């Protein structure tokens, strides 16, 4: 019952891993 | 049609990621065409498709973790959602992997709404992700090529990149 500002934080270094993750390729 | 200034930009995003994260909610693989969104619409919900089940399949501990943490149920909720997916930008660094992952959240969300027959409130979330979502990257969706540039970069891989 309430919202707790984990998720934005979370959601912001998935983010920039994800982001990593696929400007990076199998190279 | 241009009416405005960017209502192109509007349509195209809310029909693929309408259609996304619908589709997802789901749980199968299904791909429905698009009304306006023919030629964008189909490159980039194959592309959004790809890459949002990969961010979400990654990071699925952490998404599922939220998901159980968040009280999401009502119409009030977005606001708190859409905050959320501009907190990610608060930096000022909008990049992709940032972008990707709030649709991946909203067909997560979906998804957890879809299970519990909650399509109701499915309908005006991913509005409310589509419109904040797009409202706060104008300039930069419409700069980018909007979702033209966002396969692109998905595409580096393999398919179109080098």
């Amino acid at each position: 019952a309430e919202l707790p500002p984990e998720f934005a934080a979370q959601l912001r270094k998935i983010g920039d891993k994800v982001y990593c993750t696929w400007s990076a390729p199998d190279m | 049609g241009p009416l405005g200034s960017e209502d192109d930009l509007y349509r195209q995003s809310l029909e693929i990621i309408s259609r996304y994260l619908r589709e997802q909610a789901t749980g199968s693989k299904d791909s429905k065409p698009l009304g306006e969104a023919g030629a964008a619409g189909r490159r980039a919900l194959e592309t959004l498709r790809r890459v949002g089940d990969g961010v979400q399949r990654n990071h699925e501990t952490a998404f599922q973790g939220m998901l159980r943490k968040l009280d999401i149920k009502n119409e009030g909720d977005v606001k708190s959602f859409s905050r959320v997916m501009v907190h990610v930008f608060k930096d000022g660094v909008t990049n992709w992997g940032r972008i990707v992952t709030l649709i991946s959240f909203g067909a997560f969300v979906a998804k957890h709404l879809k299970s519990v027959n909650q399509e109701s409130f499915i309908e005006p979330l991913a509005e409310t992700i589509t419109d904040v979502l797009v409202r706060t990257k104008r300039d930069w969706l419409v700069k980018q090529r909007g979702w033209d540039g966002f396969v692109e970069f998905f595409h580096v891989q393999d398919l179109e990149g080098g």
